């Protein structure tokens, strides 16, 4: 058993029937020194008497919060919480995993060390989440300013939670040696989860679409366009590829435009554009589209 | 005539259901399923604790590892159907949860006698 935060503890336990459940002991944070009684909010009346309460945790009804009292008043609490290991594989069930079998997805915009981490859960109740940074490039993360949208996926709905970091010591020039590393610790009514990712901002950028994308006919169309105000600078070092089409990357009948020019025919349809950057596959913007 | 092969079994990683049949007219029949086991603690005395499902015509019940029974332990099961007043209960199986599957045979498992 380790301690999480004031007062809540971690229990890991082997998912198996022969494996005897850890002995733990909980003492209560409290002067007094006699007729302790204690209470559990799984078990009806009270389960033990003294300072020190002493059981054995396997699964789950003997997880949760632990009360002891002295004549009618509450001491001191004490929440446990399991960390499920079956079969050697710490749980992973809070969390629903992305299209590519990932739990944690990230992007950034940009360079400068701003992205945003996002996850998936199904049952949204009794929910806590932590992130925090783990030779170490540290990031912050604004979890007060946590935010959730309900998003459908395979004709089932989940909870895309997201949250604002940022790299502490930053230097978008230069090129990255160690991967950022990032762990969000799950927290589900009594069960304990953790989820580890190790990224570079190379990988996970995903720039905002072009703007202003103004055309000009020929008797065969030049359309152009011009980075994203969110884009690093200069652009001379922080240069972007373009893929022009007509209508993961997804860029199936597009083609290579290196520049914001480019002369185009349109029977008809929508000539779109979107943006990547140029000398690393990373990931691809969200279409822009102007009518022919 | 009654409820009949009740089994239990797990369907996710954290989610677990019970199903059986009934032998008999349909029309205004409720059933309860029955759960009671002995939990590991520091008691003497066996103490045994009972927990019910309400399913009314249905004859499934589905819960998780977090609503109260225990999954490595054995656990009890039986249906009881509600006709009239009349309340026919189910044969007692007695097993773990977390190693049944929605696939595994009902019958044919070591007993233990004593
Ligand atoms: C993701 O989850 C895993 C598994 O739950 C988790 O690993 C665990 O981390 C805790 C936190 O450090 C470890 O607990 C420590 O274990 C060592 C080894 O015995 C102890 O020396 C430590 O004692 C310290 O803390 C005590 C109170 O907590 C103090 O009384 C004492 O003085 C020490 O300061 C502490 O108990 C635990 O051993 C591991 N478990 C395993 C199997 O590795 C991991 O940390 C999680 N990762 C993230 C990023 O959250
Ligand atoms: C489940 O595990 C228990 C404990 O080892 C064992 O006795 C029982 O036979 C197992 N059941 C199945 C269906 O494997």
């Amino acid at each position: 058993m380790w301690e999480l935060e004031k007062d809540v503890y971690v229990v890991e336990v082997d998912w198996t029937p022969d494996a005897p459940g850890e002995t733990v002991n909980l003492t209560c944070d409290t002067p007094e020194e006699d007729d302790i009684t204690w209470t559990s909010d799984q078990r009806h009346g009270v389960i033990g008497s003294g300072k020190t309460l002493t059981i054995t945790v396997k699964e789950f009804l003997d997880a949760g919060q632990y009360t002891c009292h002295k004549g009618g008043e509450t001491l001191s609490h004490s929440h446990l919480l399991l960390h499920k290991k079956e079969n050697g594989i710490w749980s992973t069930e809070i969390l629903k995993n992305f299209k590519n079998k990932t739990f944690l997805k990230c992007e950034a915009p940009n360079y400068s060390g701003r992205f945003t981490c996002s996850w998936l859960v199904q049952r949204n109740m009794d929910l806590k989440f932590n992130i925090k940074s783990s030779d170490s490039r540290a990031v912050t993360c604004g979890m007060a300013s946590l935010s959730a949208e309900k998003v459908t996926l395979d004709q089932r709905d989940y909870e895309k939670y997201s949250v604002s970091c940022q790299e502490d010591v930053t230097s978008p020039t230069a090129e990255e040696t160690l991967p950022i590393e990032l762990a969000l610790e799950a927290r589900q009514q009594n069960k304990y989860e953790n989820y580890s990712t190790s990224f570079f901002i190379r990988d996970i950028i995903k720039p905002d679409p072009p703007k202003n994308l103004q055309m000009k006919p020929l008797k065969q169309v030049e359309v152009s366009w011009e980075y994203p105000d969110s884009w690093s600078t200069p652009h001379s070092y922080f240069s972007l590829k373009f893929f022009v089409r007509i209508q993961g990357c997804n860029q199936k009948g597009a083609f290579l435009v290196e520049k914001t020019s480019t002369e185009v025919q349109c029977k008809g349809g929508n000539v779109c554009v979107q943006a990547q950057d140029r000398y690393y596959n990373s990931s691809c913007s969200k279409w822009a589209c102007v009518p022919c | 005539l009654g409820p009949r092969n009740l089994s239990c079994y797990r369907v996710s990683k954290t989610d677990y259901e019970c199903s059986w049949q009934y032998d008999g007219p349909e029309d205004n029949v409720s059933h309860v399923l029955w759960c009671c086991f002995v939990p590991p603690n520091h008691t003497h005395t066996g103490q045994e604790r009972c927990r019910y499902f309400s399913s009314g015509p249905d004859r499934t019940v589905q819960f998780w590892e977090q609503d109260g029974i225990p999954v490595l332990s054995k656990v009890n099961f039986w249906v009881e159907s509600r006709l009239g007043n009349r309340t026919m209960k189910s044969q007692k199986i007695s097993q773990y949860l977390y190693n049944w599957t929605k696939t595994t045979p009902p019958l044919g498992h070591i007993k233990v006698s004593q």
